[PDB]
């Protein structure tokens, strides 16, 4: 009620009604045990809310660059957990909640159906989604969440259209050259399906992707001779890029034959004879091709392989394999339920 | 030591790396004598933990490769150490002396036991994969 | 702890204690037992306890409430008190004063908010706590710091509830306790419905439905690649000899039991 603010006025004149609530917002953080912040929560959410939350959460984001940011953080954890029905200005509170989260962490809901719940039911435009998911990009790169950050980056890059792909230059550089630092980003087909990236062409790093995705190491060992400058300039060392291209020739070979001999990879991937057997473990560890060696008879039998880009053949193998597999299971679904 | 022997799948690398730790142990039996009773007993783990890790990738190796692979025992100490981890303890290692070749997996009758170590892990041999294959249709379709 | 880990043995025990009530009161106070890793608050078993309902007064029987903690202590010693549930998404003046009782016994009490129904919603459960501090003259403002409750399943629980799940696809909520090979054949029907969804989209994603192609494209190729390849001559040495093993134990158990029975025709003379 109103009387709690009156003794909060006595608490703050002596230490250092919506205007009176916004005035008592204006007294405490310019001085500054926990109920003085949390009865403010009991004074904020009981009442319009727009002018007083705006003044307070601005005072709450200033103190995160000041000595103890935990006390404003765990207050704002209570207040972000408080208002849950709707507001579009609850972005600005959760702006202060992400801004305290990069400056400390992970006990905040970030989930992918939950953020599209929070975008499409705050019902903002892409421009506030431009800032909310760029807020979540730099906050998620900083806490070592590498594999989740590309999902934030691809919906950053998938939010755009053909019109405002003109401004999408700097993250279009950044998304690849952060992920070409990453030796475990294995899908470069999703970095080609974007509206800005087909629009951009020239020397910039999308040109390297068509060497990566369909093309093989013969198309890149030319490219190291042409520019020593430009691939080495931004973010990238060369021999880690090599071992990715060692894989993507061999992985695309190991789609095709599955009877494949040893001398192929000394002749395609340009290493000697005993450099193969440690290198086959590198492909079988990280989840892309599960391969085997019949090393006595000098053969590489593989179990399976993963594809780089699909085609209408590639759905078609999936169809007639599964259609008889449905049809063979039609026979047994007849036959097993007919027993009783 | 927890990195190499217990966690990481590096089935060529565990011969040189973990013995390098134990050759620090055999440097000082006079300065630190108290670890020196564990000097043969870790090596008994080494032969099996390569064989629990080479048998998940390879299907045919010659024995002649493997006696160069482990430097610290002779051939007949090795060969008896191979066979008790394979009849007990759920390995798949077969030995064929006509072309000196070992075969891992390649026996599709084998009913697996419960008391194996599930250690550093890869795709298993197909006797663990031809069994539990109706599950892979059952799991991934409801995820699909 | 920031995340609660409930178990679904609590929730039907709320509802079966919600249906057997004293008439007219809203809530059942009662306490819970479970364990903690200080990011994961686990709560494992439940009871009902009555109370007396009055105006500004809910009279909790502190000799009865200590009793069911001790009575379940005989079952196991290893369960600490983590909190109490209260029904409804509404908080009257009753629910604050009960929460301060269990803080003299002093955990941070980990509270749960259970509905009967949100009227255009669903059962909407949330995980509450009480913790605050005081200004001395009027310290009576207090709010609820909420956290996330998420359930957890174990392997005999998740194989056990699947038959308790089949209450819902039934008219008068009955399935008689099921056979094995009809449940083997139902597993083919479990396949046959789940095959139908990906194949119906397969004639969609062939012809035009290619916009989000790759996320279903990465999953349908790996399903066909996770299953390994033999020529079927290898298979029938595995399959039909195991059939010669399983048919062998069918004869041999009936070899035994007919001689259990013909011994029983000998000893009953």
């Amino acid at each position: 009620e109103e009387d709690q603010a009156a003794e909060l006025r006595a608490y703050l004149k002596s230490k250092g009604l919506h205007v009176d609530l916004a005035q008592i917002i204006e007294a405490c953080d310019v001085c500054l045990v926990e109920s003085v912040m949390n009865s403010v929560v009991s004074l904020l959410l009981i009442l319009k809310q727009e002018a007083l939350i705006e003044s307070l959460c601005e005072k709450l984001v200033k103190f995160r660059e000041g000595e103890r940011p935990s006390l404003r953080l765990q207050l704002l954890s209570n207040l972000f957990h408080g208002m849950d029905k709707n507001t579009p200005v609850r972005y600005t509170v959760y702006c202060s909640l992400i801004k305290v989260a990069a400056s400390c962490i992970q006990y905040i809901p970030t989930e992918l159906d939950q953020v599209r719940k929070w975008i499409s039911d705050w019902n903002l435009t892409t421009e506030k989604k431009h800032t909310l998911l760029r807020l979540l990009y730099e906050a998620l790169v900083d806490c070592k969440k590498s594999d989740a950050a590309s999902k934030v980056m691809v919906e950053l890059l998938g939010s755009y259209t053909e019109d405002n792909a003109s401004q999408a230059r700097v993250d279009a550089h950044r998304c690849i050259v952060r992920a070409l630092k990453d030796p475990n980003a294995f899908l470069f087909d999703h970095l080609l399906t974007l509206k800005p990236v087909k629009f951009l062409e020239g020397e910039l790093i999308h040109d390297l992707l068509t060497i990566f995705v369909s093309a093989k190491l013969a198309s890149y060992v030319k490219f190291y001779q042409n520019n020593k400058d430009f691939i080495d300039s931004l973010g990238l060392l060369h021999e880690q890029n090599m071992a990715k291209m060692r894989l993507l020739t061999f992985m695309g070979m190991a789609v095709e034959n599955k009877e494949i001999s040893f001398d192929t990879m000394q002749q395609e991937l340009q290493i000697g004879a005993d450099d193969v057997e440690a290198f086959v473990i590198d492909a079988v560890r990280t989840k892309m091709v599960y391969c085997k060696i019949d090393q006595t008879q000098r053969k590489v039998v593989v179990s399976h392989s993963t594809h780089r880009t699909f085609g209408k053949q590639q759905w078609q193998q999936l169809y007639d394999t599964l259609n008889a597999w449905k049809q063979n299971l039609n026979k047994v679904k007849n036959s097993l339920l007919s027993l009783s | 030591l927890y990195n190499w022997l217990e966690v990481e799948f590096n089935p060529l690398k565990l011969c040189e790396r973990v013995t390098k730790v134990l050759n620090w142990v055999r440097e000082q039996p006079e300065k630190e004598p108290e670890l020196q009773q564990y000097v043969p007993q870790l090596q008994n783990n080494t032969i099996l933990r390569l064989l629990q890790q080479v048998s998940q990738i390879y299907q045919s190796i010659e024995f002649s490769r493997l006696t160069s692979l482990v430097p610290f025992v002779d051939a007949f100490q090795l060969e008896r150490a191979i066979v008790d981890a394979a009849r007990h303890c759920d390995l798949q290692v077969r030995i064929d002396h006509t072309s000196r070749t070992l075969s891992f997996g390649s026996d599709l009758n084998y009913a697996t036991r419960e008391d194996a170590p599930i250690g550093p892990h890869l795709q298993s041999m197909p006797s663990e994969q031809i069994r539990n294959q109706l599950t892979a249709m059952s799991s991934v379709l409801a995820k699909a | 702890g920031r995340v609660v880990r409930l178990h679904p043995v609590i929730l039907a025990s709320i509802v079966d204690s919600y249906e057997r009530r004293n008439e007219g009161a809203a809530r059942v106070i009662g306490t819970l037992l479970g364990t903690v890793d200080k990011h994961s608050v686990e709560v494992t078993n439940c009871f009902s306890v009555p109370h007396n309902e009055s105006e500004d007064e809910v009279a909790v029987d502190m000799e009865f409430a200590k009793n069911m903690y001790e009575l379940h202590k005989k079952v196991s010693p290893n369960e600490l008190i983590l909190g109490w549930y209260a029904t409804g998404h509404d908080i009257t003046e009753h629910s604050v004063l009960i929460h301060e009782y269990y803080s003299r016994e002093a955990p941070n009490p980990i509270h749960l908010t259970v509905d009967t129904s949100l009227q255009n919603g669903r059962m909407s459960i949330k995980a509450y706590v009480s913790t605050l501090m005081g200004v001395p003259g009027r310290t009576m403002g207090v709010m609820f710091t909420p956290l996330t409750v998420k359930y957890a399943y174990y392997d005999t629980e998740r194989i056990g509830v699947d038959l308790i799940m089949k209450t819902c696809f039934s008219p008068n909520r009955v399935i008689g306790l099921s056979s094995d090979l009809q449940q083997v054949g139902g597993a083919s029907a479990r396949i046959q419905d789940a095959l139908s969804t990906v194949l119906q989209y397969a004639e969609d994603v062939l012809s035009g439905k290619v916009s989000a192609d790759n996320t279903v494209g990465r999953f349908l190729m790996s399903l066909v690649n996770q299953v390994p390849k033999i020529v079927p001559d290898d298979f029938e040495t595995m399959l039909n000899s195991n059939i010669n093993d399983l048919l062998m134990v069918t004869y041999l158990a009936n070899l035994t039991q007919s001689q259990i029975a013909l011994n029983e025709k000998l000893v009953n003379l």
